[PDB]
């Protein structure tokens, strides 16, 4: 054993997925006013399987002739949650090397 | 007989009570805000 | 909703029906053999708050 | 009490739909005609008048309706969700679907034709009538049905919903699929 | 956890948005005698419901129409007049919509504070370990 | 944290209760034979060890305004109003005697 | 495919109110 | 044994987290009339406990519904009303929910400082004799 | 933002148009052989998912 | 790549700023009969676009005028009157322009929040390991 | 289930039972 | 929730009979 | 022996308010 | 010995907390004609003291009511009215209680600054010589 | 001690001879 | 100040006479 | 290419 | 869109003919 | 010394038909002087 | 050379301050008919320059009066009136002064952010390599 | 300098 | 800025420039 795949766990992939998720939410907020755009959601378990997709969000309310299915209340909350979890993933993956370096150097 | 008794609510008496209840309510809300403001400040004591 | 909002709304709804009742009476001011209607107000249920029961 | 002509007027919309929701009416006059849809949901009505005519759809969701008499004409659909209907009369001219979900329905008319969808979900019905024809989707989920008749016709999808079917019809042509 | 607060508060944000849109359609249809769908619009209400399924999110279980009788007005010469001559208008009550408008906005904004309050607690929980 | 947050919260909550009590009177201006409810505040000190600095305030209904109401002349035989002070004995749906 | 249209007030209208030009409303489906 | 402070501070973090989740549910369900009059939502509150048989951990002993009577409202228009046209609403008081939000957040972050400072004392202990 | 902004705007816009129709009626009170124009509002629902 | 986020938010702010200037020119020309080019001013509306096929920037693909008829005014003595005395005015609707002003400002400000929040994520990544 | 009189957002068809609402 | 196909648009007809 | 009760605003007000259940108090 | 500073700032912070609670009670009981036992509320004030004879800690030595007369109000129909129809109310003055709220909070926070600064000075003394 | 200082104990009063008598 | 007896609980009586 | 777009150049 | 030739100034004339 | 000049703000951003900027100052916008 | 940025942003700080003081003199002298220099006040305006040929500082090259004609007023009995009875007042327009006040203040503040942000880039540059 | 520039000295 | 070796003079704000 003793390999980076096992030392880092899955925290090496989660940081990437949280970046992709943040990009999609940023797209949804920007495309909220453009008619005909369908809100895109990212399935977390899919990138989990890709580590070891880009779906559509069904609206809770009807459109108003635009056909745009973006709820700005939902997007802000989902962007806040993703950003908080992204920082935790950096903390988890960052400490993997800090412990790894301390084991090797002994100091 | 031949008449109906209405209510004795003094409309002005209720209105002046309302405006005093609003101001006293708002002043206590400021006391709540300054209570947590002091609590936040007195948290760097354990921030070595 | 804060209860004070709905208690005041009941008064607004009650007076609204009173206006509609008065408006019909003045509409039938020349109707032969018409009887005037008046709206009767009463207070609603009184609830103990600072008691569990 | 019972609905009068003047009380009828106070529960009708511009296009002629009678709304009796939560209203305390017990019986409707015979030979009753409705211009549009009829709604008797949550009503203490236990019986529909003979010669009843509805120009729209009959809505009796979560009502006390129990008996519908033959000869009733309904242009739209029939929605008897959650009512107390125990049997469906023969000879009802139904222009739409028949939703009998969560009803004490036990018997159905022989060779019944449903021009729309049919629902017997969570009903104590034991067997479907012979020669049944359904032009829409059939939902039998959660019901007591376990044996289909010799011949039946469903032009849409058949949804078992959980009940186990052991004896399938000998003559069956399906326009859709079968779902458990 | 503190993340469950975001799901619970976020659900209320969507919940109060549904009631706001329902009220908007009520205010815009208070004087509409006619309607596509062959139904004289009746006042609609969003009935909230706690989905217990600790943390209890709020869900809209469906929009329910008003039980009040439609307001009948004698307009004999209108093309939609019945034989008696009365046209019917929606039972939208303006005062309750204004009260709903105030309550929905006040409840919406106080759910933002809870989400903001939980956000700070998570950030401080992350500063531990640094 | 400081117990002054709850000391002020308990006062703000009671001020809302007194506001609702006054709101019922204004909702009942036109009600027949309606006696307005009085509202006030009571100071209840938190006795115990330490300096006596924490006193709570809670609203109460000390009484009612028993003044004569505004008499409406209707010219109806079955309409009566009490002159001065008095009451009419009635029993509600529970068969319990009460003054009206 | 590319999807587009006028945003804001004009699009958030029922189709009966013909504020949106006919060809722009076509773009709101799909294009390539 | 070597981390007694962490078990107590951490228990407070879990305890104060539940109180914030309960507050979020109370505010998100302050206007949920639901159905009937006994299935109506009621304000929930966590119960903290300390077993003093060193360190005394804080343990949540279950969620308990408030004993305040339900807020009655006269509304003979809601289809889920009763004989007298009353809809009973949850006994959630906004002012007490705001105070709990302030108290829970500050107390939660206070234990973060104690737990973070406790680690520093452990780290300094390892430097004894060096 | 929320779509209730445009849902109310689509209602306020029609009220002005209804006001224009009533304005044409009052401008034509003295006109000879003028048939009054009726104004009504139609309720149209946005059918779809949600 | 959170730098792609800055492009999407940056493109969004550009799109919303174009709509605001279009709204400004509509309000300033709601009563303009003449023009430099000999054609009556028609209400303008920038057309947003999305090249969906990760990050999809919003692009303005051109300004498209409203097709509603120009509001004719009976001004027989006006020098520009036609054979029947009608002068034609822009079809700008005041209510719909105010909603565009509100929508363009709010959509502009929310993209600043995303850009600022995305900026913090990139800075936090720079601190990884180090 | 829950509320008994919830609406349906699907356009009227009179032939298909609306599954948008909780039809139980 | 999520789905693998785009949701349909919203219909706002002036006459439901013509859709 | 335990010391249990509802924390927060529900216990920091005079008992005359009667919000805490009797059993819990 | 900077540990004395901790005693002085701690005693000052305790004194400010007592003053804040006294202000909180005055604002809450500025409108109360009744009382717990039998005596109308009078504006309370903590008494600070300095036992000067190093450091001099500040100690609260008791609460003393203000000597201002109670504000008499003419409420003749009130149940508690005297022979002349006057009821008496607490002599709490809003302006001076607000100043106490500002003064106590700012005085409380500056003593935390001194203790935090004094805490650092002790730490640098430990590191002296190495 | 300070003169006129308030006490943190219920105020011995009149009714219920118990207080009027016991010092 | 430290003591061996646990501090007594506050009363906050609605009416002092009732006790 | 939006069919019938306005241009930005003197007619 | 970085070009190499400075953009020309916009023109807002009263008449497009005299431009 | 190839500079550009003009009155900043409201005066310049009006269309040229307003004639609020002095002509001498307005002609230092093309890089002259 | 980020110190060159301090020469550019700092120059804009002075340049936008001159335009603000220019606005104040125009606001205060919009109704002044007399003068100490025997010439009627005219709306003054600053001239910005850019010696483009890396960093291009912005320098004010002089204040210039507006070209609008003076606003004439018919005051036949005023001491300063002419034969035709007219007095002349400064050509200060309120609307453009408000825009200048808004534009200059916002331009002043947006250069603070650049000067503050450029400060941070220099501090991190000193930290490079360690 | 600017041809229309104003002087800061008395006329 | 432009550092000079002599102190700048004070500005004069006369009500009439002749009386200066």
């Amino acid at each position: 054993a003793i390999s980076f795949d096992n030392a880092l766990g899955i925290h090496q992939h989660t940081v990437g997925v949280r970046e992709r998720n943040a990009e999609v939410i940023s797209t949804n907020i920007a495309q909220a006013n453009t008619p005909g755009y369908k809100a895109r959601g990212l399935d977390f378990a899919k990138e989990l399987q890709a580590a070891t997709d880009k779906l559509y969000r069904l609206p809770t309310q009807p459109d108003t002739g635009d056909g745009n299915t973006v709820d700005l209340d939902l997007e802000r909350n989902l962007f806040m949650q993703n950003q908080i979890r992204h920082q935790a993933s950096l903390d988890f993956l960052g400490s993997k090397f800090k412990n790894l370096t301390k084991a090797i150097k002994g100091e | 007989t031949g008449a109906i008794e209405g209510s004795n609510v003094n409309a002005v008496g209720e209105m002046t009570a309302l405006i005093d209840l609003q101001r006293q309510f708002e002043m206590q809300v400021k006391m709540m805000s300054t209570a947590e403001e002091m609590d936040k400040s007195s948290d760097s004591l354990l921030r070595m | 909703m804060h209860p004070a909002l709905w208690v005041s709304k009941t008064g607004l709804d009650a007076q609204q029906t009173n206006i509609a009742t008065i408006s019909n009476n003045l509409a039938n001011a020349s109707t032969v053999g018409y009887k005037k209607s008046r709206a009767v107000f009463e207070d609603l249920f009184y609830q103990n708050i600072n008691q569990p029961g | 009490y019972e609905l009068d002509y003047y009380s009828k007027f106070g529960h009708t919309d511009n296009y002629g739909n009678l709304d009796l929701r939560n209203k305390p009416y017990t019986q409707l006059p015979s030979g009753f005609v409705v211009k549009g849809n009829l709604n008797i949901s949550q009503t203490p009505i236990k019986k529909l008048p003979k010669g009843l005519d509805v120009g729209g759809s009959l809505e009796a969701t979560n009502s006390a309706l129990k008996t519908i008499r033959s000869g009733t004409k309904i242009k739209g659909y029939a929605n008897l969700l959650g009512s107390k209907i125990e049997s469906w009369p023969r000879g009802i001219k139904l222009g739409g679907y028949l939703n009998l979900t969560d009803t004490p329905l036990k018997t159905l008319p022989a060779k019944l034709r449903v021009k729309g969808d049919l629902s017997v979900i969570r009903t104590p019905i034991s067997a479907l009538p012979e020669g049944l024809v359904v032009d829409g989707n059939l939902y039998i989920g959660g019901s007591a049905l376990q044996v289909f008749p010799d011949t039946m016709t469903v032009k849409g999808n058949i949804f078992l919903g959980g009940n186990k079917i052991t004896k399938w019809p000998s003559n069956l042509t399906l326009g859709g699929a079968v779902a458990p | 956890s503190l993340f469950n607060v975001f799901n619970v508060t976020g659900s209320a944000m969507s919940a109060e948005s549904v009631r706001l849109n329902t009220t908007s359609s009520n205010l815009a249809n208070a004087d509409s005698v006619s309607s596509s769908a062959k139904d004289t619009y009746k006042a609609r209400h969003a009935v909230f419901g706690a989905e217990l399924s600790d943390t209890v999110p709020v869900k809209v279980m469906g929009i329910v129409e008003s039980d009040k009788p439609l307001s009948a007005e004698y307009n004999p010469d209108h093309p939609l007049a019945n034989e008696e001559g009365y046209i019917y208008k929606p039972n939208v009550n303006v005062m309750e919509e204004m009260a709903n408008m105030i309550s929905a906005s006040r409840a919406y904004q106080t759910n933002v504070q809870v989400a903001d309050s939980s956000k700070q607690m998570l950030l401080r929980t992350l500063q531990m370990g640094q | 944290m400081d117990r002054a947050l709850f000391l002020a919260m308990s006062g703000a909550k009671q001020n809302m209760q007194a506001l609702q009590l006054r709101a019922n009177n204004l909702a009942n201006v036109s009600t027949t034979g309606f006696r307005a409810d009085l509202a006030q505040a009571r100071s209840m000190q938190a006795y115990g060890e330490g300096h006596p600095s924490r006193v709570f305030s809670m609203t109460e209904r000390p009484g009612h305004n028993f003044a004569q109401g505004s008499v409406i002349t209707t010219g109806r035989d079955l309409d009566v109003t009490i002159e001065g002070s008095g009451w009419i004995s009635v029993l509600d749906h529970t068969g319990k005697e009460g003054l009206t | 495919n590319m999807v587009a249209g006028i945003p804001g007030a004009l699009s958030n209208q029922p189709p009966a109110d013909a504020s949106i030009p006919q060809d722009v409303a076509q773009m709101k489906d799909g294009s390539v």
